[PDB]
Formats: structure tokens, C-alpha cells, sequence
């Protein structure tokens, strides 16, 4: 099923082709906080959720889609 | 004031970091320390039991 | 021969509660268990060398033995079974120097009557039989390595 | 005690460019061990990721908490990634042989 | 005419009742008051009698089972009768347990009406002839 | 709800240690008084310092600007940019924390 092992030729088949894979590195092995004060950053006003244009509203189960 | 602040407040947050790190490396051993006496303690009733 | 009606158990109704992937679980957490209210770590030391210090505190109960993909804390050496212990944190009521009562979560030790068995301080203990584990003792798992002391945080 | 729509492969969006095959597995391999790790090379998908996991419930996992992570001072949006199409064909001479030797193997049928 | 369809017909017939909003002194299963006899159909055949009466005891006490079985190699049909020992406990059995699924099978409760007992006419077995003369039950 | 607070500042005065007693004398003062204009005399500068202290500078510097408008009745008009508007749906929530800052005062940071 889901649990299945996924061989690593047929996988491919479950992506499209943009992607590239990346090799594992050889670290990986499988197995309070007080006051602060901020710093200023514009980064968050920067990501957009939605498209622009006259586009009506991506809801954020459609993603993959569009 | 708020350049100041920041200053201040990381410096001083910083000192305690310090002393905290310093406090745990140091109960770390002292646990260490221990376990290896009741070890040494087993080499060599007040207990809960059930049915 | 017919199998004429029987009115015992079996253990079908058994697997559809307490049966994990790769095999039934012969135990079953009881009501009383609880989560730990303190960190407790397990130290293993194969002789003089020390292993990781495990880190117990995170769930109610655990499951020793065998299979790794079973167990929670595998033992590998071939002188565990397949199901050998369970860990068990439990809430139990006790009595204060006041006279009170009241519950406190305390952790105990359940072996599931393993062939080799367990050995608490040295004593071997009686199978289906819950004990509770004192502030420092040593653990072992019938004839393999790495006897297992425990301590909690606050011990100094 | 899983909805059906639950997979071992995730989505991720909001993700900082040029960060590296380590920093991302070490992110991702807290919630258990990972099959394998696609990042979008191309300028349209360029900044985003999938991830494999090998067990389901590890994705599950990293769904729940991972969502809304903090990395490199920007939320990071996980979502399932529903498998929707096959993109090659399956192969039937490979995996002729493949069943042949199982079968070889048990001494099947 | 599948079987799960006739465990989906039993749930609608409860749903229905509700949407109406019927009142329970005339419900379906006041046809059925007179009977404390359920028929139970679709069992896993691994499933023993001390099974069956294990897990319908929740709604109360069993007073006999009949775990219908094959004549030749006694191995079951997969079908009983049980009768408890409250007549209502029957509603709730048929309520809350039809379509429950029991090692991945689901299995229908329905009320049953006039129940006619199997004649001691075979010798065949002896711990039969038991449960249908004593049959299953507390003992002081 | 206020009643119990009002039980509860009886409860607090009467189970303070030896309140009543004036044998040597002491005295036992209890002032009540209003924060005369405080909402009026906010300075929208050092509120957006000090909200930054406390949310996302994103969040303060919404609520501060939002201080800033056009307050129009009939013919008549005119840009708040003193005081806080105390009709926003947030005020209550600058008021107390600006009033915090104002118990600071009367108070010390160590009593």
C-alpha cells in the first residue's frame, strides 16, 4: 500500500520534471526563551499568498495547482 | 534609547546564558558521577510491588 | 472430528486492539498509566565504555525486547525475547507523614515472564508482578551487556 | 484514526534559496528517517521542495508541526502532496523479470 | 442483493426515524418487543462463542447463543442467535452494533421474531444438548 | 465582576497586618483618584516605541497609524494626531498597557 517500499527508478514517475534530487549527506543516519527585542525586517510584508492581477482567491488547499 | 537598549539587554541576557551553560555542564558530570557509584554500589523494604 | 462449541477466548478478539504491525502485543497499558512528572535517564555502560544516555521522561510506558521494530528500547543481544519488559509509569496513591493522601506518578518495572527473565539489583523478579523502581538501580536483561542505571534530573 | 488524503510525500513553500542538502535534512529528519528529497531547479519552481518520507506517520507528524516553522526569517507552508499522475510508463519487461525471480525464489505457482 | 446493503438499510431505517422525529413507543423495533432474540449474520468464521458473548455482553446479560454450524466439519456458518436476558437490551444491540466491523468484516444484528429452537433429536454432541436444556448463564 | 472586587478590597484591607491598631501612631491612608486626560495626553511617537516592545513592529506600527485620522462630524474636520481614538476596537488594549506604564511610575520597579 502507502507502506510499501518505492523503488528509486519508479519513484520518477511520481514527479515532475523540474526537480533534482539531492544526495544524502553522511551526517544525516536514519533512524524558555526571556525578553528580546527586535530587529526591523520587511521580509514578511514581502511573501505574497495570493496571485496577482484581476485573480480571484487561492485557497491554500489549491496550491499545488495553481 | 532603542540602539541602547538592544545593547544592554543582549549583553546582560548573554551573562546568563553563560551561567546557566556553566551550571548544567556541571550537574551533568556530577549525574555521571553518581551513576557509576550505584553501579559501584550493585558490583558489591520500602519498594512498591503488585499482583 | 467437529469442533463441537468451545466457550473459551481466543485470540481473535485479542488481535484487533492490541496487535501492531509487525506482530500482537501481549501488553496493554492500564488506566493508571501516566506520562512522568520528572525526567528520568537510563544509563548504559557495556562494562568500563558508556553509551548514550537514553532519555526516558517522554512517554508513558515503554516496550523492551527483540525487535527493534517493535520495541521502543531494542536490546539486540540474543538472550532478550521478543516482548521482555515494560517500563511503566503509573499514578499511585500514597499516604503522607500528615496522614493525607494523594496521587503520585511513580515508575515501575513489568516483565512480561521472559525465559531468561530480569535481574533488579542483582534479583531476579516475578513475572506479571509490577514493582516499583527506586531513585537508583540497575537493570539487567538476562545474560547480554549494558546494565541500565536509572536517574532523574533533579538527583544531586 | 488517519483521514484517506494523508502521504509520505510533502510540499514545501517559503523556501529560502541556496540553503543547503544538510540544513535541510537536518530539518527534516527529526520526524524520522526520509526516502529521498526533490528541490525545484527551475526558475518557476525555483524555492520550494518535496520530501519523502519512509514512514507515513512521520509525515503526519511533520505536517502537524512542522507548518508555520521559522526558517531563514520566513514561515515555512507544508502540505501533502497528492499524487495525482504517473509521469512514465511502468516498465513490463523489468518488472517481468523482477516477479519471475520471486517467484523463482518461493517457488510460488 | 448484497449483504452489506442489508446492514446499510438497517442504519437507514434508524436515520430515517430520526429525521421524522418518531416517537419510540411507536419505533421500528417495537414490533420486535416481544422477542428477546437477535440474529447476527456476517461473523468472521474465526470467531468462537465465548467471542460472540464477550462482545455483546456490553448491552447486558446473554442467555443463550446458537452459533449455527456446519453438520459435516462443524466449522461455522457464520451466523448465530443470541437471546438476552433483557428485551430491550436487543434494541440496543441492533442500534449500536450492526455494522461493526470484527477483524475487518462488518457483521448485521437484527431483531428476530419467533424464534423456533433446534429439536434434540441428534445424539450428535453432548455439550450442544447442554447449552440448549441449561445454556449459558450466572450461577449463584 | 466589579461587586467582588469591591468584597475582595475589604477582605485585602481588613487581613493586612495589625491594620487597625494605632496605639503608637500610625496611620492608614487610602486615596482614590482618576488618571486626569490620560488618554488624550498619549504621544503616538513613544506609543509606537513602546508597542514595539511588546508585538510584532509589523502589529505597532498598524495600531499607531491607525491613531492617525480624519475625525469628521457634519461641515467640520480635522486629523487626530495627539491622543488615541477610544472608539477603536483595540483601544482597551493600549489603554491598560499604557496604563501599566503609568503604574510603573507611582509605584517603583520594586514595590
Amino acid at each position: 500500500e502507502r507502506n510499501r517500499p518505492l523503488s528509486d527508478e519508479e519513484l520518477d514517475a511520481m514527479f515532475p520534471e523540474g526537480y533534482k534530487v539531492l544526495p544524502p549527506p553522511a551526517g544525516y543516519v536514519p533512524i524558555m526563551t526571556g525578553f528580546h527585542m527586535q530587529t526591523e525586517d520587511r521580509t514578511m510584508k514581502s511573501v505574497n499568498d495570493q496571485p496577482s492581477g484581476n485573480l480571484p482567491f487561492l485557497k491554500p488547499d489549491d496550491i499545488q495547482y495553481f | 534609547a532603542d540602539r541602547k537598549a538592544r545593547e544592554a539587554v543582549e549583553m546582560r541576557a548573554q551573562v546568563e546564558r553563560k551561567m546557566a551553560q556553566k551550571e548544567k555542564e556541571k550537574h551533568e558530570e556530577k549525574l555521571r558521577e553518581m551513576a557509576q557509584k550505584a553501579r559501584e554500589r550493585r558490583a558489591g523494604e520500602n519498594r512498591d510491588i503488585s499482583e | 472430528a467437529k469442533e463441537k462449541p468451545s466457550f473459551e477466548l481466543s485470540g481473535a478478539l485479542l488481535e484487533d486492539t492490541n496487535t501492531f504491525r509487525g506482530v500482537v502485543i501481549k501488553y496493554s497499558e492500564p488506566p493508571e498509566a501516566r506520562i512522568p512528572k520528572k525526567r528520568w535517564r537510563l544509563y548504559p555502560f557495556k562494562n568500563d565504555e558508556v553509551l548514550p544516555v537514553m532519555y526516558i521522561h517522554r512517554q508513558s510506558a515503554y516496550l523492551l525486547g527483540r525487535h527493534r521494530r517493535i520495541a521502543d528500547i531494542p536490546i539486540d543481544h540474543p538472550s532478550c525475547s521478543k516482548q521482555h519488559a515494560v517500563f511503566q509509569y503509573r499514578l499511585v496513591e500514597y499516604t503522607r507523614a500528615d496522614g493525607t493522601v494523594g496521587r503520585r506518578v511513580k515508575p515501575y518495572i513489568i516483565d512480561l515472564g521472559s525465559g531468561n527473565g530480569t535481574f533488579l539489583n542483582n534479583k531476579r523478579i516475578e513475572p506479571q508482578r509490577y514493582y516499583e523502581l527506586k531513585e537508583k538501580d540497575v537493570l539487567k536483561f538476562g545474560f547480554s551487556s549494558r546494565e541500565y542505571v536509572l536517574l532523574h534530573e533533579s538527583s544531586d | 484514526r488517519l483521514p484517506p488524503e494523508v502521504n509520505r510525500i510533502l510540499y514545501i513553500r517559503n523556501l529560502p534559496y541556496k540553503i543547503t542538502a544538510e540544513e535541510m535534512y537536518d530539518i527534516f529528519g527529526k520526524y524520522g528517517p526520509i526516502r529521498q528529497i526533490r528541490v525545484g531547479n527551475t526558475p518557476e519552481t525555483r524555492g520550494t521542495a518535496y520530501v519523502v518520507y519512509e514512514d507515513i506517520f512521520d509525515a503526519k507528524n511533520a505536517c502537524d508541526h512542522l507548518s508555520g516553522f521559522n526558517v531563514c526569517n520566513r514561515y515555512l507552508v507544508v502540505l501533502y502532496y497528492n499524487a495525482n499522475r504517473a509521469f512514465q510508463k511502468m516498465d513490463t519487461k523489468k518488472k517481468e523479470e523482477q516477479l519471475k525471480l520471486l517467484k523463482e525464489k518461493y517457488g510460488i505457482n | 442483493m448484497n449483504p452489506l446493503t442489508k446492514v446499510k438499510l438497517i442504519n437507514e431505517l434508524n436515520e430515517r426515524e430520526v429525521q421524522l422525529g418518531v416517537a419510540d413507543k411507536v419505533s421500528w423495533h417495537s414490533e420486535y418487543k416481544d422477542s428477546a432474540w437477535i440474529f447476527l449474520g456476517g461473523l468472521p468464521y474465526e470467531l468462537t462463542e465465548g467471542d460472540i458473548i464477550c462482545v455483546f455482553s456490553q448491552y447486558g446479560e446473554i442467555v443463550n447463543i446458537n452459533l449455527v454450524r456446519d453438520k459435516k466439519t462443524g466449522k461455522s456458518k457464520g451466523f448465530c442467535f443470541l437471546c438476552y436476558e433483557d428485551q430491550r437490551s436487543t434494541i440496543l444491540a441492533v442500534d449500536n452494533f450492526n455494522g461493526i466491523k470484527i477483524k475487518g468484516r462488518t457483521i448485521r444484528v437484527d431483531h428476530v421474531s419467533n424464534y423456533r429452537a433446534p429439536k434434540d433429536s441428534e445424539e450428535i454432541d453432548d455439550v450442544t444438548r447442554q447449552l440448549q436444556e441449561k445454556g449459558c448463564g450466572a450461577r449463584t | 465582576p466589579p461587586p467582588l472586587l469591591v468584597y475582595k478590597w475589604c477582605q485585602g484591607i481588613n487581613n493586612l497586618q495589625d491594620v487597625w491598631e494605632t496605639s503608637e501612631g500610625e496611620c492608614n491612608v487610602m486615596l482614590e483618584s482618576r488618571f486626569e486626560k490620560m488618554y488624550e495626553k498619549i504621544d503616538l511617537t513613544l506609543l509606537n516605541r513602546l508597542l514595539r516592545l511588546i508585538v510584532d513592529h509589523n502589529i505597532a506600527d498598524y495600531m499607531t497609524a491607525k491613531n492617525n485620522v480624519v475625525i469628521n462630524y457634519k461641515d467640520m474636520n480635522h486629523t487626530n494626531s495627539y491622543g488615541i481614538i477610544r472608539g477603536l476596537q483595540f483601544a482597551s488594549f493600549i489603554v491598560q498597557y499604557y496604563g501599566l506604564v503609568m503604574d510603573l511610575l507611582v509605584l517603583g520597579l520594586h514595590r
